[PDB]
RNA sequence: CUGGGCCAGCAUCAGUUUUGGUGGCAGGAUAAAUCCAUAGGAAUGUAGCUUGCCUCGGUAAGUAUUAUAGCCUGUG
RNA sequence: AGAACUGGCGAUGCGGGAUGAACCGAACGUAGAGUUAAGGUGCCGGAAUACACGCUCAUCAGACACCACAAAAGGUGUUAGUUCAUCUAGACAGCCGACCGGCCGAAUGAACUA
RNA sequence: UUUGCUCCACACAAUAUAGAUGGAUACGAAUAAGGCGUCCUUGUGGCGUCGCUGAACCAUAGCAGGCUAGCAACGGUGCACUUGGCGGAAAGGCCUUGGGUGCUUGCUGGCGAAUUGCAAUGUCAUUUUGCGUGGGGAUAAAUCAUUUGUAUACGACUUAGA
C-alpha cells in the first residue's frame, strides 16, 4: 500500500563519529574505524545531533521498508563493533579423533590449519580473513576464540572454519566431529 | 553574410505508407524545429526544393532542383506531407529538403 | 463507463386504469451520459421491482453536481462485483474531492487488482466518511495525520530535444 | 542538426539507445556512440546472462559457420540490437547503418569531441529505483569478451587527460569572467539586458 | 573533527502552503498554493491571485517551487488570497534566478528582427571591450 | 519584334475539403462552486488560561470553540 | 463421421489477422481530393517512447479473438477484500516489579476469497 | 622491353557524390544527489550559488559581401612561414613561440548597386582519374620454363640456379 514515511533511528554513542554521504557509511571510533557501502538501497540518511541518526524511506512498498530495518541493523553492529567490539567462540567436538587446531603462515598469509579431523592425512586450511585476529584458549579445551569490529568478517571467518570440517559420506546424525561456534559475543562489555 | 539561408531545413523520410504499400505521389517531411502539428500549420503551403547535382549542364550548371509544395501535415510530431511536381527519387530518403520561406502570409 | 457523471433518475412503472399514479422510484447512477444512466436505471429496476423499460416509463433525469467541490472528503464505498469464480462484497475508502472523482478511480481500482470490468460491478453505496477516525482502510489514514509533509524523490523530467548535453539530475 | 553526433553510452538502457539510433540513421543522422562497455541492459546480470546463452544455443546444425554469429563485444551486442531495428537486407538500411559507428571506450577523433545523451533511453531517468540493471561490458567479458581490462586502462588513463583538459578549460572560464567584471557593470551591458542578452 | 556528519538530501516538499508552478493548463505558467493533500498524487491548490482557480491537481502537471509560506489546512480561497500576500511569496518568486530566468527567455522570444540587429551591434561593442580586456593581467 | 500551343506565379471567384482566431445566443439546482450574509457545530483544537518545564530556547499534559489561525454544516 | 438455420469459401481480388481458402473490415470500371472501417501508432513501419490510476520482477515473466494449449493441487511473493475472535471496561508486541501490575496509546489473532 | 616511377606546385577537361550551406561547442562521477564560485589544517570539510532544460554558448551587418578617405584600439581574426612541447586506443591531432602579411562592423566619412524588369536561375562545395607544365627524389621484383621432395590428383607447397 506505500507507506508515505517510515523511519528508524541509529544510537550514535559517546565519542563516536558517523560520517556518512553519497550512501557511504563510515564509522570512527574506540575500536578503529569501519565502512560499508549502502548505495544498493534508497534510503535517505538525517542526522539529528551528534548522538542521533535517522534513516528513512520515502513512500516505500512492504520490500523496500524491509530494507529500511536492516541498514539501521547495518550501521548498528557497525557502530557496536567499533566500540565493544565482537567475539566469537567456537568448540572442537570430536568423539575420537583429536581435531588439532593451529595457526599457520605462506608469504605473510596467515592460515587456520586442521589436521587429523575424523582420521583425515589431509591438512584443511582456512584463511585468517583481514582485520579479524585468531587466539586459542588456555583455561577452556578447544575454544580458538576469533574477534573483530566486523561481525560480518568474524562471523564469516568462523564459519569458514565451521564449514571447511563437513564429515561427507558418514551418518551426520552419528558422526558429530567437527567444530562448531559456541558463543557470540563481545570483546569488551564481558562476554 | 557569412550564412545566406532563406530557408528552413528539412529532410525526406519517406513516401505515404500503410505498412505494406507505399503511394510515391506524397512525401513525409521532418522540418527542424516543427515538433508539433500546431507549428507545422505554419509552413502548410510553403515551398519545398530538393537540391541535386548530376553530370550534364542545364545551363552552365550541373545542378539541378525538384519543386513541391507542403501540403497537410502528419501526425502529432510536427511532420509534414509534401507534393513535389515530380515524385522525389526515393533514393531521396534521408536526404535534405529545404522548405522556404513564400508564399509568405506574415 | 467512461468520465463520470452522477443522476437522479425517477422512474416509474406505467400508469393503468385500475392504477393511475403507481410508485414513483429514484435511483443514483454513475454513468458517462443519460443514455447509459437511463438504461443503467432499468438494469437495477429489473434485479428490484417487477417491471420492464417497456412495461414503465421515466418520470424524469437529473444531474447531480457536488455541494463541495473543492473540499477534500474521505469517502466510503460499498461495492458488490463477480469475480472469475464467484460474486462478493467489498468496503473500500476512496479520500477525493468529488463522488464523481472517487467513483471514478473506484472503477480503476476494481479493474487493476480486481480484474473487474465496468459490467461486472455493483456500486451498492456511496457515502461521505462523516468524521474522521471512522476512517477504517489504513491506506486513507495515512493522509489524514496532523501536519502532513512527504518529499517526491527522484525526479524525471520529460525532454524535448532527442538528444540533452548534460547528465541530468533529479534532486527536487 | 549537427553533422555527426556523438553519444556517450554510458547509463543508456541498450534497447532503447538502439531504438532511436536506428530512426537517426533512417532519417540520415550520421551517429558513432562511445564506451558501449558502460551501456546498460535492464534485469539483474544472470538474467541477461542466460538470455546471451539461449542466443548462443542458436548455430546452422550442419554447418556453425554459417549460423547465427554471435558477437561478444559490447559494442557488437549493442549493434545486434540495433541493426534488428534497420530494415538491414536492403540497400537502404545497408546506407543507414553506414552512417553508424561504435565504440567501446572513447578513440582519439571522438576523445576531444562533445558526447551527448539521449533522456529516454538514459537508464536513471527511464528505470524505476530498485529494478536491477546489468552493465554491458561486465555481460559481454562474462560471455567471452576479450578485450575489458585494456578499455578501462586506457580508460583510466584517458580520465586523466580529460581531467586535466577540462582544469585547464575551468581556470580559462574563470579568467575570462574575471575580465568580464567591469563590463558585467559597463553601459552596453544594460543595453544588452534590456532585450534579454 | 569528531562531529559526524551527514548529507541529507534536501527536497523541496508537498505541504501546505507550499508554492507550485503549473507546467500544463490553462493556468500553466502561473504560480499556486497547496491548500490541502489528497494522496501521493493529487492535491489542492488555490491560485487566488495569479487568476488559478481551486481545483484538485496531479503533482505531475506542477512543479515544486522552494518557496513556502504559513497556511492552514483547507483554507478557503479568501484565507489563501490573504496569507499570500501577507506573506510576500509573489515578491519573493520574482527575486529568483528562475523567475528571472523565465521572464529573461520570454523577452528574447518576443524580440523583433530590428531588435535581432541591434543586440548583435551592441554585442560586437561588448565583445570588443573584453577580449581587449583580457589581455590584461 | 507580335500570333497560337504549352508551362509557372499572383489576384478575383466557383465546387469538394481541411485547419485556426473570434462574436452573439439557449438550457441546468434558470449549472454546482468562489464571494457575501445569517444560525449552529466540531477537531488532524488557533489565541488565551491552570499544570509541571525552564539550558525561560523547547515548553507535552489539562483546559479552552475564535480569541492573535482557520475549518465544517444549515439557511438565504 | 453425420443433420438443422443462416452466413460464407468454392467462383473473389481489396484493408486487417506477420505467415494463411473459409476469421475481422469491406466486396472491385479509370482517376483526383477528403474521411474512415477492422487493425494499429518504441524501432523494423505510416501513426503520441501521449495523458491517467493501479498491478506485475518471473535463474523460459508477459504481451490480445479465431490461433497455433495446459489441469488438479500448492506458495509466510505481493496486492486488495471477507469472516470470526480480542481491544479504550486500554488488548496485542516491547521494556520495567504461567499470572498480575506500571509505562505506551491503537490496534490484534485466526480462518478465508481472488 | 618506348611512352616509364613517385613527391610537390597551381593549371584545363572529364569523373562520381545515401545528400556541406554560420560552428560535432572534449572533465570525471552521482542521481535517496550533484555543478560552479569561494575558503582553507585539502577533508565523506566551511560558507555562497545554480538547476526546474541547448528557449544555451560562440558566431552573425558590408557588390556571394565592391571602391576610397580617416578615428580610436595594441585588441580581434584569416592566411603563408617559424621556435618548442604533449599526444600510440585508430596517437596523424592538441597546446605553444616568433615574426611577416591581409581584413576588421569598435567608431566617423565619401562613392557604387537599378534594366537580373513581380518568384523559377544558384554559393561551389568533394571524391577518384586523365592530359599538361615548373622544379624535387628513386633506379625493383614476380611469374613462366628449369630445378629439390620436408609437398603434391591438377593447381598449390617447398628448395636450387648470373
Ligand atoms: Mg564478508
Ligand atoms: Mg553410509
Ligand atoms: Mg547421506
Ligand atoms: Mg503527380
Ligand atoms: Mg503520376
Ligand atoms: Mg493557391
Ligand atoms: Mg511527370
Ligand atoms: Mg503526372
Ligand atoms: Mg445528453
Ligand atoms: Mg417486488
Ligand atoms: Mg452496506
Ligand atoms: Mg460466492
Ligand atoms: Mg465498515
Ligand atoms: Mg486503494
Ligand atoms: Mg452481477
Ligand atoms: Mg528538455
Ligand atoms: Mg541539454
Ligand atoms: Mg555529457
Ligand atoms: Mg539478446
Ligand atoms: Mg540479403
Ligand atoms: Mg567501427
Ligand atoms: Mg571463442
Ligand atoms: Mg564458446
Ligand atoms: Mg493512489
Ligand atoms: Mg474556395
Ligand atoms: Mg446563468
Ligand atoms: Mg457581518
Ligand atoms: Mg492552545
Ligand atoms: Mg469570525
Ligand atoms: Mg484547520
Ligand atoms: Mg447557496
Ligand atoms: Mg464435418
Ligand atoms: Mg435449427
Ligand atoms: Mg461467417
Ligand atoms: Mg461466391
Ligand atoms: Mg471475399
Ligand atoms: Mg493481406
Ligand atoms: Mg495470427
Ligand atoms: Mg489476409
Ligand atoms: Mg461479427
Ligand atoms: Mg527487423
Ligand atoms: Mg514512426
Ligand atoms: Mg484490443
Ligand atoms: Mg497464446
Ligand atoms: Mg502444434
Ligand atoms: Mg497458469
Ligand atoms: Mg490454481
Ligand atoms: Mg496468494
Ligand atoms: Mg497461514
Ligand atoms: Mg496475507
Ligand atoms: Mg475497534
Ligand atoms: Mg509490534
Ligand atoms: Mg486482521
Ligand atoms: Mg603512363
Ligand atoms: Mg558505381
Ligand atoms: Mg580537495
Ligand atoms: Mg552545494
Ligand atoms: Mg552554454
Ligand atoms: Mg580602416
Ligand atoms: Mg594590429
Ligand atoms: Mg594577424
Ligand atoms: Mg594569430
Ligand atoms: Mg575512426
Ligand atoms: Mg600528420
Ligand atoms: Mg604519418
Ligand atoms: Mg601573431
Ligand atoms: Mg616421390
Ligand atoms: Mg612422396
Ligand atoms: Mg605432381
Amino acid at each position: 500500500m506505500k507507506y508515505i514515511q517510515t523511519e528508524q533511528q541509529i544510537e550514535v554513542p559517546e565519542g563516536v563519529t558517523v560520517s556518512i554521504k553519497s550512501r557511504i557509511v563510515k564509522v570512527v571510533g574506540p575500536r578503529g574505524t569501519l565502512t560499508k557501502n549502502l548505495k544498493h538501497i534508497d534510503v535517505t540518511f538525517t542526522k539529528v545531533n551528534n548522538q542521533l541518526i535517522k534513516v528513512a524511506v520515502h513512500n516505500g512498498g512492504r520490500k523496500h521498508v524491509a530494507a529500511l530495518r536492516t541498514v539501521k541493523s547495518l550501521v548498528d553492529n557497525m557502530i557496536t563493533g567499533v566500540t565493544k567490539g565482537y567475539k566469537y567462540k567456537m568448540r572442537y567436538v570430536y568423539a575420537h579423533f583429536p581435531i588439532n587446531v593451529n595457526i599457520v603462515e605462506k608469504d605473510g598469509a596467515k592460515f587456520i590449519e586442521v589436521r587429523n579431523f575424523l582420521g583425515d592425512k589431509k591438512i584443511r586450511n582456512v584463511p585468517v580473513r583481514d582485520g579479524v585476529t585468531i587466539e586459542f584458549s588456555t583455561n577452556v579445551k578447544d575454544e580458538i576464540v576469533l574477534s573483530g569490529n566486523s561481525v560480518e568478517d568474524v562471523s564469516q571467518n568462523a564459519a569458514d572454519l565451521q564449514q571447511i570440517c563437513r564429515v561427507r559420506n558418514k551418518d551426520i546424525r552419528k558422526f558429530l566431529d567437527g567444530i562448531y561456534v559456541s558463543h557470540k559475543g563481545f570483546i569488551t562489555e564481558d562476554l | 553574410a557569412e550564412s545566406h539561408r532563406l530557408y528552413v531545413k528539412g529532410k525526406h523520410l519517406s513516401y505515404q505508407r500503410s505498412k505494406r504499400v507505399n503511394n510515391p505521389n506524397v512525401s513525409l517531411i521532418k522540418i527542424e524545429g516543427v515538433a508539433t502539428p500546431q507549428d507545422a500549420q505554419f509552413y502548410l503551403g510553403k515551398r519545398i526544393a530538393y537540391v541535386y547535382r548530376a553530370s550534364k549542364e542545364v545551363r552552365g550548371s550541373k545542378i539541378r532542383v525538384m519543386w513541391g509544395k507542403v501540403t497537410r501535415t502528419h501526425g502529432n510530431s510536427g511532420v509534414v506531407r509534401a507534393t513535389f511536381r515530380n515524385n522525389l527519387p526515393a533514393k531521396t530518403f534521408g536526404a535534405s529538403v529545404r522548405i522556404f520561406l513564400y508564399p509568405s502570409n506574415i | 463507463m467512461a468520465h463520470f457523471k452522477e443522476y437522479q433518475v425517477i422512474g416509474r412503472r406505467l400508469p393503468t386504469e385500475s392504477v393511475p399514479e403507481p410508485k414513483l422510484f429514484r435511483m443514483r447512477i454513475f454513468a458517462s451520459n443519460e443514455v447509459i444512466a437511463k438504461s443503467r436505471y432499468w438494469y437495477f429496476l429489473q434485479k428490484l421491482h417487477k417491471v420492464k423499460k417497456a412495461s414503465g416509463e421515466i418520470v424524469s433525469i437529473n444531474q447531480i453536481n457536488e455541494a463541495h467541490p473543492t473540499k477534500v472528503k474521505n469517502f466510503g464505498v460499498w461495492v458488490r462485483y463477480d469475480s472469475r469464480s464467484g460474486t462478493h462484497n467489498m468496503y473500500k475508502e476512496i479520500r477525493d474531492v468529488s463522488r464523481v472523482a472517487a467513483v471514478e478511480t473506484l472503477y480503476q481500482d476494481m479493474a487493476a487488482r480486481h480484474r473487474a470490468r465496468f459490467r461486472s460491478i455493483h456500486i451498492l453505496k456511496v457515502a461521505e466518511i462523516e468524521k474522521t477516525a471512522d476512517v477504517k482502510r489504513q491506506y486513507v489514514k495515512q493522509f489524514l495525520t496532523k501536519d502532513l509533509k512527504f518529499p517526491l524523490p527522484h525526479r524525471v523530467q520529460k525532454s524535448t530535444k532527442t538528444f540533452s548535453y548534460k547528465r541530468p539530475s533529479t534532486f527536487y | 542538426v549537427e553533422p555527426v553526433v556523438v553519444i556517450d553510452g554510458k547509463g543508456h538502457l541498450v534497447g532503447r539507445l538502439a531504438s532511436v539510433v536506428a530512426k537517426q540513421l533512417l532519417n540520415g543522422q550520421k551517429i558513432v556512440v562511445v564506451r558501449a562497455e558502460e551501456l546498460n541492459i535492464s534485469g539483474e546480470f544472470f538474467r541477461n546472462k542466460l538470455k546471451y546463452h539461449d542466443f548462443l544455443r542458436k548455430a546452422t546444425a550442419f554447418n556453425k559457420t554459417r549460423g547465427p554469429f554471435h558477437f561478444r563485444a559490447p559494442s557488437r551486442i549493442f549493434y545486434k540490437a540495433l541493426r534488428g531495428m534497420v530494415s538491414h537486407k536492403t540497400a537502404r538500411g545497408k546506407a543507414a547503418l553506414e552512417r553508424l559507428k561504435v565504440f567501446e571506450g572513447i578513440p582519439p577523433p571522438y576523445d576531444k569531441k562533445k558526447r551527448v545523451v539521449v533522456p529516454q533511453a538514459l537508464r536513471v531517468l527511464r528505470l524505476k529505483p530498485g529494478r536491477k540493471y546489468t552493465t554491458l561490458g561486465k555481460l559481454s567479458t562474462s560471455v567471452g569478451w576479450k578485450y575489458e581490462d585494456v578499455v578501462a586502462k586506457l580508460e583510466a588513463k584517458r580520465k586523466v587527460s580529460s581531467a586535466e583538459y577540462y582544469a585547464k578549460k575551468r581556470a580559462f572560464t574563470k579568467k575570462v569572467a574575471s575580465a568580464n567584471a567591469t563590463a558585467a557593470e559597463s553601459d552596453v551591458a544594460k543595453q544588452l539586458a534590456a532585450l534579454g542578452y | 573533527s569528531t562531529d559526524s556528519i551527514v548529507k541529507a538530501s534536501n527536497w523541496r516538499l508537498v505541504e501546505v502552503g507550499r508554492v507550485v508552478l503549473i507546467k500544463k493548463g490553462q493556468s500553466a505558467g502561473k504560480l499556486a498554493a497547496i491548500v490541502e493533500i489528497i494522496d501521493q498524487k493529487k492535491v489542492l491548490i488555490d491560485g487566488p491571485k495569479a487568476g488559478v482557480p481551486r481545483q484538485a491537481i496531479n503533482l505531475g502537471q506542477v512543479v515544486l517551487t522552494p518557496l513556502t509560506f504559513a497556511l492552514p489546512r483547507g483554507a478557503r480561497t479568501a484565507t489563501v488570497s490573504k496569507k499570500w500576500a501577507a506573506a510576500a511569496v509573489c515578491e519573493k518568486w520574482a527575486a529568483s534566478s528562475w523567475a528571472k530566468k523565465i521572464a529573461q527567455r520570454e523577452r528574447r522570444a518576443a524580440l523583433t528582427d530590428f531588435e535581432r540587429f541591434q543586440v548583435m551591434v551592441l554585442r560586437k561593442q561588448k565583445r570588443y571591450t573584453v577580449k581587449k580586456a583580457l589581455a590584461k593581467a
